[PDB]
């Protein structure tokens, strides 16, 4: 039902990537990287993929700061020319996963307004997927967050702007809380905005945004411990999306000690045996090492459905990785620390 | 939804206006004004054989271009990246192609057994001319729906096979298998369309 | 025998016993078939053992002609009123009852097959399943084999 | 004498002239104008 | 007279069989929106 | 004796017997057999033991199938009007509450078989409920046997 | 006695009342159960005691039964049309307001049961309210049953 | 006396009163139950304190069931077909407008609930506004008694 | 000989869904066909007037309906019989139905043909080929109505 | 000789419906269209008087069904024949929604191309390319709409 509709609009651009999958590395792909020595050997490698000719014009001293700028800007070319083709249906959907870095990026225009900066942070310090090249009120909007904030609510983060007053960001609240209150309106958003479109859809995204609002119940409420808020302060940051919301999160927000969140994942056995880190070893995958083979693990099996927007969501997720991957690949050969080069995912 | 609503205002005011009519026809003696006899013998027996050979041609090629846009957006969609798919997956829109050779080949063999007569009275018309006029629409139904559905059936299955074929070149030869069994579907209302015809003579 | 109209009705028990039992063997055809394309790319050793949900959806579509073939040539000039009632009843009860049967086999059949293709030990529980949802088109058969043949 | 004719004058211009009298005051009740400013 | 005649019934049969025609055919230009960027 | 159109009503008590109890089977199968799928990617040993909400939705079937048999067995040319009122009753209720069970199994089997998943200890509460939910194909079992043997 | 349509208004009576009430027993059993699978995982102490919204909606099964039997065994080869119009509106009555009962049921006892996993307290307040949804099918049994006996 | 179909006008007003005030009477304790049990998780206090809604929600219900026994107890075989059409505006007049009276009970009920959780202060308020949409059905109950007495 | 006074009812309605559904599918074809022209000419503009064949592939469809729907509203005659009128709705529904769903595949092939185009021009001769294969079945319904309408 | 009493409506339904189809869609070409033009006027404001050709072009779809009205109407006499105001109903029906469809496609073109000129000069010589298409559908709907009004 689904199915027989959706290759009228969005046909041409769900092949297309699926064809941005098969450029995704393999295990043997990073079995020839991991055996480069220098990185203008690394640039060779590279070049049987489908990456080629990228590093191409840079220089001949190759910097791991050049191939990490390199590697993204290709992400983003890719992903501006699957919206730029989109139709309303998804194009709705392609924008909202800018949203998660138009925040990243809201939180860094406002830093510089409490401390008295302009443009100059704008251009070269933003991600290019969540830019603001458009809505120039914002591009000149000297005025200390006051007048400034009346010009956010001329962006698309406007509907995450109700719960952070202007006098809240003025020196109220920490940069942190604005940042996680703000990602937490848009995962509840961006969930409705998932069940609103049914089917094939809601079951091969939902499973994910549920994820990331059980990584974001975790990990807040494990680096929450020796700094000053409150319970009451990190109940709020957690989102109402996941899997933990009327019992875990109830117990989250009491937790005061690591092991008092190890006891309320047994709960759930998807998230024992991912509590496994155990970083009293010395050389093992830690925490967040073990969550991210997990949101990697669901981002594939969304590419086992067909008929359904979330092949997109898990394309810009999995090309994030490549873009870690393969600069921890280059971060430990260009410091010759290769010891620790087999910790990253091998994600196809 | 904004148009679904329409189209739901009106089977729901359609449905229930005859759940009203269908309790005031019996309600007050009136069944006798309802006569599914006089519907059936007073209209016209080319009304149904024309509604025969119209849904037997035109509602194939609607399934054999439903399933030609559904694999033809993954051909040229995965075919960007990957150009020998271009080539090698056209088997898929010919097996959604020859569902629209039975629609053509079964309107012009339902076609040659209607023919004039002259009568009016639905005791003239006898019972050999209106069960040739009910068999050429029930014929031209069931080849014109079951390859509607069939038509679908190989392109959604071609649109999978046309994105398996971009990854892995080997794969295509054995989900090819897939589309043989839902092209006997097709062939299957054919076989039933020249059995509801076999015995038909229509004429005076 | 019977009136003149008496044949509409044995004509619409031929035609929907094929046509709605078509659109159940095409949507467990295209949903698992779907499945199949999807899994193949990960595990392309279980392509072939796998086909088995869409050889099920095939049987309910050769359910749909055994009846039809039965109706279309026990149909007659003038049969009566009572015997084409039957054979109207007797395509409607295997047609829509395959189109259950064929929705069953499309659903289980594509969850089935990525279930398989992420553990192995699926496939033994995937086609016990898939019994269950196959003698749902049976069920009308034996029905329908009732109704037609008095 | 005329009566299937009338009857069916009426009834399918009076549902042709309601649809579309109810499909046009649904698009006026639901325009969404766009108002912050 | 009845409220329906069998000119009637034919012609009722032929004008809404190919209505559902025509909202097939119009339902799906109704929904044909273009894109609001270029590149 | 009735008219002969009184076997119109007789026949869609044999058809709407089987396609809507198989409808309602469908749905208990389908429904349910993608929570099986779903769970067992983590829990591989409660397989075998997960296909009781899908035999369960099996038995809504075959008690549609008893009233469609019971039905066309006591079909003659010429009924009165009174017995095929009474079948076409009997079609409808073991018929829509098949159907009303096939919907409640196939919602409670399907998210039985994700909590038990997450816990062992909701296997003999979902049972129970899956009890509950059978009985409604029962109920409407003996209002089918009552009506039709009239 | 009635006429020959007589005896349709008063199968159409045991029959909507067995499926209506199906429909309210269905939902109140798909909608109460699914809240039973999302509250155990914390607290899978109050399961069987949690069978209590699945059990008050399963009442309003056997408040259409015992309508169902009771029309169908006052049925008669020529029923008034006057007795027949009275089992008609005493099947439409504990029906449509059993299907109501069932529907406040599966709300509140969806609501109510995901409500007590994270306060105890809450469950004797929540088998107060659904004594409220309960007798919403009994106000429809007790009027069917003074139609029905007239 | 009447005609032989007069009957089912006001068969049609006995199940009308009781079905649409029993559909207002579930809107009324769902849409409040479950406001409850948001509730009841900060301020497990007042929770006999918040029945009130589902109490005067339960009120709507008898008021149609009041209606249902006084029509159902004046009917005869034969009424006139005056007397059966003031039956049948005294079905709606207590039906239709209970289910506008529970409707308006089980929205503000709810939003009444879930604000004295913040704030006690809007429970003598609370009540005050839910006995405005409790005379909704009062109203239509002493319009019901004045149709139907006649 | 002479029918009923309703008989050319069922012949001008074959005459005019020959043109209406045959019209609804050669716009389709164009604007759908036609907006992906816009969003390849901002990059590649050089294969502008090499990507209109889908919008010519679409116009033969409405030349289709034109020579069927000339044909039935020649072939009208004052007291046709009604075995002739019905001849030609099922020549204006063989004709109609085809040309609006062999429309609209050339629609939706002809759109995500000239943006696949745009990048991979090795796919022109591929969008071309499955272009040809949806026209057909245009005219399967064309040769389909020219035996009904002159029977 | 003479028509029955009710032979009137449908010549006078075929007077309405080239009219109103044809402005329906008339309205659409310049509804969907002239929102283009607010688009390419914000930054490119020299080609605005130049971008009124995807409105001028469904100016000449509404004067279609104006003609065809003229025809009908100037045609209708009391008591004509049933057959030769059936003629006039499939002559506006398939002038209207011909017009009907022939504005969707002008209207949906014209706003794409007209806001991909702001970006690519280069394409308005394609743009008026496709509207020549997407035109002359309301025209083929126009001759057979004469070949059936005049008989
Ligand atoms: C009785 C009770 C019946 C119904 C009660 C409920 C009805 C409410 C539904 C309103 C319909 C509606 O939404 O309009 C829609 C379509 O509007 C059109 O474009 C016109 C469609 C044709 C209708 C013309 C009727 C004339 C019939 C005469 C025949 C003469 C034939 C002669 C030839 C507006 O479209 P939208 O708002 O964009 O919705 C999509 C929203 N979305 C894009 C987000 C998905
Ligand atoms: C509800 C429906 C009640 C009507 C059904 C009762 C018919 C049985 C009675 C009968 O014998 O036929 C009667 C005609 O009956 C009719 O003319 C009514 C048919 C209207 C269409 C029914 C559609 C139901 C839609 C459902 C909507 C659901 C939508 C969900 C989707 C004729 O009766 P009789 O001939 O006067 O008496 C026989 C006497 N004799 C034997 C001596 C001759
Ligand atoms: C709401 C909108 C409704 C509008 C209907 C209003 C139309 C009134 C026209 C009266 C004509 C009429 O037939 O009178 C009839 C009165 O029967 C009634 O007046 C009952 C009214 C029908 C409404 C049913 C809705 C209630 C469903 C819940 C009397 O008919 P009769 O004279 O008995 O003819 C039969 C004679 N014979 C038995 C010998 C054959
Ligand atoms: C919503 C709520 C709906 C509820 C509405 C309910 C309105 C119906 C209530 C009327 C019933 C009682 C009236 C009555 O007097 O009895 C009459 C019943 O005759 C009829 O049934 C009239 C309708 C004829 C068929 C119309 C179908 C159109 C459906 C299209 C639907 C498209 C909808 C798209 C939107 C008896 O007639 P009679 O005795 O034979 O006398 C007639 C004179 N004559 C003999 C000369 C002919
Ligand atoms: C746009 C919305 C407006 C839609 C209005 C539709 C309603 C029009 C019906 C009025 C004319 C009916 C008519 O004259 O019947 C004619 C059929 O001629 C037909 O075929 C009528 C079919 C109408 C379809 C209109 C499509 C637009 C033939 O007449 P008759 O009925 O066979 O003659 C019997 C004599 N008697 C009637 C005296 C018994
Ligand atoms: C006042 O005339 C207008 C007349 C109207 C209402 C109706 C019919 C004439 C029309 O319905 C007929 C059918 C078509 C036709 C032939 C119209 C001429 C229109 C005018 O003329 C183009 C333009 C006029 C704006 C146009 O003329 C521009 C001034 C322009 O000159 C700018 C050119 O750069 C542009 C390319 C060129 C093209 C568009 C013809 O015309 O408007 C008008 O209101
Ligand atoms: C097995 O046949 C049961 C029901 C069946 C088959 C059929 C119908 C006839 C039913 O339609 C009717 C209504 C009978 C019914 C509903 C009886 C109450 C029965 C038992 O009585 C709780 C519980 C049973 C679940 C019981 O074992 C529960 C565990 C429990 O007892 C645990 C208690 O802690 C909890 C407080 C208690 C409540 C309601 C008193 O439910 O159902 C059954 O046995
Ligand atoms: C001007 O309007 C044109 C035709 C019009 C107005 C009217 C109807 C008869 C027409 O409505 C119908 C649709 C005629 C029809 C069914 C095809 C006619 C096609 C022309 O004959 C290719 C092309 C085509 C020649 C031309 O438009 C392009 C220049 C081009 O030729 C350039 C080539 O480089 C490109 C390869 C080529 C395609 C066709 C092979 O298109 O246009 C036209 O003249
Ligand atoms: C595959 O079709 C099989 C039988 C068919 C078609 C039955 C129909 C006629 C059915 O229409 C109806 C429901 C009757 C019914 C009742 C069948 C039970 C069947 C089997 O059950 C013995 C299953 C099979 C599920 C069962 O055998 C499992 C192996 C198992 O035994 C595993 C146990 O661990 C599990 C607890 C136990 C319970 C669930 C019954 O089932 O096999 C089969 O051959
Ligand atoms: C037997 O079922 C109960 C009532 C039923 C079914 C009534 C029907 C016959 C119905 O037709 C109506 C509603 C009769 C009616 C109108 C009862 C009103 C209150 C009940 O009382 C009498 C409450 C009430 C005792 C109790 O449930 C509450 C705990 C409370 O006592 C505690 C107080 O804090 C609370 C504020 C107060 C309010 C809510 C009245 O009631 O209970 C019941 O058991
Ligand atoms: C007897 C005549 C009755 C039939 C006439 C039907 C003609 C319908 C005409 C116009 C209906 C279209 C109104 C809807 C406007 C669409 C709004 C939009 O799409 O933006």
């Amino acid at each position: 039902f689904p199915e027989l509709y959706f290759n009228v609009d969005n046909g041409y651009l769900e092949g297309l990537v699926r064809g941005l999958k098969a450029g995704v590395l393999s295990q043997a792909d990073y079995l020839n990287l991991v055996q480069c020595e220098t990185l203008e050997d690394l640039k060779l490698h590279l070049q049987s993929t489908d990456y080629g000719n990228f590093l191409a014009n840079e220089a001949s001293p190759l910097t791991v700061s050049v191939i990490d700028d390199r590697l993204k800007e290709k992400m983003v070319v890719e992903f501006r020319h699957m919206r730029n083709h989109a139709y309303e249906p998804l194009a709705s959907f392609l924008d909202f996963i800018t949203y998660s870095y138009m925040i990243d990026n809201v939180i860094l225009l406002i830093t510089g307004t409490l401390h008295q900066r302009s443009i100059a942070e704008l251009v070269p310090k933003c991600h290019p997927l969540g830019s603001f090249e458009q809505m120039e009120a914002v591009n000149i909007a000297q005025t200390p967050a006051e007048l400034y904030n009346a010009i956010l609510v001329d962006t698309p983060l406007a509907a995450f702007f109700q719960d952070c007053i202007s006098e809240q960001d003025l020196d109220e609240m920490n940069i942190e809380i604005i940042r996680n209150t703000l990602y937490k309106a848009y995962l509840e958003s961006f969930y409705k905005f998932c069940t609103l479109l049914g089917g094939t859809t809601a079951d091969a995204m939902c499973p994910i945004l549920e994820f990331e609002a059980d990584r974001r119940a975790f990990i807040i409420t494990i680096n929450s411990f020796g700094t000053e808020l409150s319970k009451e302060d990190r109940a709020k940051l957690f989102p109402h999306c996941g899997r933990l919301y009327p019992e875990g999160l109830a117990q989250l927000a009491r937790a005061d000690d690591y092991e008092q969140v190890k006891n309320v994942a047994d709960y759930y056995p998807e998230y024992k045996l991912l509590f496994e880190g155990a970083g009293s070893n010395p050389g093992d995958k830690t925490l967040e090492d073990r969550f991210f083979e997990h949101e990697v693990k669901l981002n594939k099996l969304a590419f086992l459905n067909q008929f359904h927007f979330g092949v997109f969501y898990a394309f810009v997720k999995l090309k994030e990785q490549e873009c870690r991957n393969i600069v921890w690949i280059a971060e430990c050969i260009a410091q010759r620390h290769r010891a620790k080069i087999d910790n990253y995912i091998p994600i196809f | 939804t904004g148009l679904v609503l329409l189209y739901s205002g009106v089977f729901v005011a359609f449905w229930a206006c005859l759940l009203v009519v269908g309790i005031c026809y019996t309600i007050f003696d009136l069944g006798f004004r309802f006569d599914v006899a006089w519907f059936l013998t007073e209209t016209s027996p080319f009304m149904w054989s024309n509604l025969g050979i119209g849904l037997a041609i035109s509602l194939s090629v609607v399934g054999a271009a439903w399933g030609i846009y559904i694999t033809g957006s993954s051909i040229i969609g995965g075919g960007v990246k990957a150009p020998r798919i271009k080539t090698k997956n056209l088997v898929s829109i010919i097996f959604c192609e020859a569902v629209a050779i039975y629609g053509i080949i079964m309107a012009i063999v339902i076609s040659n057994m209607a023919e004039p007569f002259s009568a009016t009275d639905p005791k003239a018309i006898g019972h050999r001319n209106y069960h040739a006029g009910y068999s050429m629409f029930g014929a031209g139904l069931t080849v014109g729906l079951s390859n509607l559905f069939c038509g679908v059936c190989v392109g959604i299955v071609g649109s999978g096979a046309a994105l398996a074929d971009a990854q892995n070149p080997s794969l295509f030869v054995k989900i090819l298998i897939v589309e043989i069994f839902g092209s006997a579907i097709g062939l299957f209302g054919v076989i039933v369309a020249i059995l509801q015809t076999s015995r038909v003579k229509m004429g005076d | 025998n019977g009136p003149e109209y008496a044949s509409f009705f044995a004509v619409m028990g031929a035609s929907a016993a094929m046509v709605f039992s078509a659109l159940g063997a095409a949507y467990g055809t295209a949903k698992s078939g779907t499945g199949i394309a999807a899994m193949s790319v990960m595990r392309p050793e279980m392509i072939m053992k796998s086909i088995i949900p869409v050889v099920m959806a095939g049987i309910i579509a050769i359910y749909g002609l055994v009846v039809a073939v039965l109706i279309a040539n026990s149909l007659n000039d003038g049969i009566s009123l009572y015997r084409s009632f039957l054979q109207l009843g007797a395509g409607l009860s295997v047609g829509l009852s395959g189109l259950a049967a064929g929705f069953a086999i499309g659903i289980v059949g594509d969850a089935g097959v990525r279930g398989t293709a992420q553990q192995p030990r699926l496939f033994v529980g995937m086609i016990l399943i898939l019994i269950f949802a196959e003698v749902l088109g049976l069920y009308g058969l034996i029905v329908a084999l009732i109704l037609s043949t008095k | 004498f005329e009566y299937p004719v009338v009857f069916n004058l009426v009834l399918w211009i009076m549902i042709g002239l309601a649809l579309t009298l109810i499909v046009t005051c649904y698009n006026i009740w639901n325009m969404d104008p766009g108002y912050d400013s | 007279a009845g409220f329906f005649s069998p000119g009637i019934w034919m012609g009722l049969l032929t004008s809404l069989f190919m209505l559902f025609i025509f909202t097939y055919g119009l339902h799906m230009i109704l929904s044909l929106k273009t894109m609001d960027r270029f590149d």
